[PDB]
């Protein structure tokens, strides 16, 4: 059938995937161990897309989380539901990449991608089919983005029609730590647009915004921030997993989404979204859904939608649901916002049923949006990055390991006209 | 003529004593959500 591959790269990448094997597990009936304890064929018949099987059950993810740090993979493996990972899906590394795009593209990441793409092929072609490739990562910070935007070529170069679907945080300038983000985002930027094909900006500051202000947690965790993008990531590849009325894999989100080459940087938000003591008053219909997705607070990436417009937007509903009161919603939105929705394009919306709800909840909503205003990250790192680069900032440590000086104007260049190019739809 | 006694202790020997060891066995106990009953059906068994 179809098959999905899972990387993670970096101590962000393999925190934010544990937990999403921690709530696909939940949703497949996986214990920490790994045997099914429930009574649905549902629940357990679309399971190759993430799961093999092993002898006596033991359904093992297809999980590929590698570091160059002995530090995060073992608190994976020491924490709840980390044991399903098999001792050999993790490739370790000694030393390290501290924070440095080079330490992980060019030397110290180079010796080791060798063994992580043996890792990535055993669990390719352990099957028959394969839609693609989920790569979470990091963009700010050095073992993450360095061998994780490294893998994306490797894999793509290899596989040149598989979906490489990658969830990325990226470096949000206003209150975030570590010096090099700029260095390490804009480089990776760079590679990321001619080998992923649906790069999903979540960044960390956004999160914390649906925390304190939708959810109003008092103490929002790191935890905290990786159950919600957890969550958007299994609503994205529900059909894939669940049936449905109206079905939509992860290739029917790049065709319906991207309508020129590059141009392939979503948002998303995810919504059964309520307070600490509001699940007694919220409704759970579909306009109060589509009313809290378009909210600019319920953004994963803080690029706010009301500057600018949306090229293309999709929203995969989840649960039992009626086919119009998603249509006539999906068009009252076209109809009574009309200015940040783009005209040269028609009917700038898809819509997708799994009759299969979340866990615990009703209804859910995740949208997806192609939208022309993640540009104002695009200058936002890039004037971090070229108020650094233009006094010659921390540049001695990405230089004598291999780079040259051209390779950092040339990454400014491409971030720069691929500001230029969502500049011209606007 | 008297001898006096020696009183006299080095700095390291006054204030490098062997100290008493820090008491620390206090694990993290942690729970675990019990998972949910799967309340979800297909909709071709749902009407038909
Ligand atoms: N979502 C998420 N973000 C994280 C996590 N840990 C760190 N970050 C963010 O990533 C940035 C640091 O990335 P880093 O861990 O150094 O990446 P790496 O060491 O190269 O793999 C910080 O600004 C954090 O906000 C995590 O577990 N989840």
């Amino acid at each position: 059938m179809r098959e999905i591959v899972h990387v993670q790269g970096g101590q962000c990448g393999n925190q934010i995937g544990a937990k999403f094997w921690e709530v696909i597990s939940d949703e497949h009936g996986i214990d920490p161990t790994g045997t099914y304890c429930g009574d649905s064929d549902l629940q357990l018949e679309r399971i190759n897309v993430f799961y093999n099987e092993a002898t006596g059950g033991r359904f093992v993810p297809r999980a590929i989380l590698m570091d160059l740090e002995p530090g995060t993979m073992d608190s994976v493996r020491a924490g709840p539901f980390g044991q399903l990972f098999r001792p050999d899906n993790f490739v370790f590394g000694q030393t390290g990449a501290g924070n440095n795009w080079a330490k992980g593209h060019y030397t110290e990441g180079a010796e080791l991608i060798d063994s992580v793409l043996d890792v990535v092929r055993k669990e390719a072609e352990g099957c028959d089919c394969l839609q693609g490739f989920q790569i979470t990562h990091s963009l700010g910070g050095g073992t993450g983005s360095g061998m994780g935007t490294l893998l994306i070529s490797k894999v793509r170069e290899e596989y040149p029609d598989r979906i490489m679907e990658t969830f990325s945080v990226f470096p949000s300038p206003k209150v975030s730590d570590t010096v090099v983000e700029p260095y390490n985002a804009t480089l990776s930027v760079h590679q990321l647009v001619e080998n992923a094909d649906e790069v999903q900006v979540i960044d960390n500051e956004a999160l914390y915004d649906i925390c304190f202000r939708t959810l109003k947690l008092t103490t929002p965790t790191y935890g905290d921030l990786n159950h919600l993008v957890s969550a958007a990531m299994s609503g994205v590849t529900c059909c894939l997993r669940f049936p449905g009325q109206l079905n939509s894999d992860l290739r029917k989100l790049a065709v319906n989404l991207i309508p020129f080459p590059r141009l392939h940087f979503f948002l998303i938000g995810f919504a059964p979204l309520t307070s600490r003591g509001s699940q007694q008053y919220r409704a759970l219909s579909v306009p109060e859904l589509t009313q809290q997705m378009f909210d600019a607070k319920n953004m994963m990436c803080a690029s706010d939608p009301r500057h600018g417009r949306y090229l293309t937007a999709s929203a995969m509903f989840r649960g039992r649901m009626s086919t119009k009161e998603v249509d006539e919603q999906m068009l009252n939105v076209q109809n009574k916002n009309s200015s940040y929705f783009v005209e040269w394009i028609p009917n700038n919306m898809k819509s997708s049923v799994c009759d299969i709800p979340p866990k615990g909840l009703k209804m859910s909503v995740t949208f997806v949006g192609n939208s022309t205003a993640i540009q104002e990250m695009f200058k936002r790192v890039s004037d971090q990055f070229t108020a650094m680069f233009r006094r010659k900032a921390f540049l001695h440590w990405y230089t004598g390991e291999g780079m040259d000086e051209m390779e950092f104007t040339e990454a400014e260049s491409n971030m720069n006209d691929l500001v230029s190019e969502y500049q011209q739809y606007q | 003529p008297p001898t006096l006694p020696f009183h006299g202790e080095s700095a390291y020997r006054t204030d490098y004593v062997p100290k008493p060891l820090p008491e620390v066995a206090k694990p993290v106990e942690v729970k675990l959500p019990p998972t949910l009953p799967f309340n979800a059906q297909s909709c071709y068994r749902s009407e038909y």
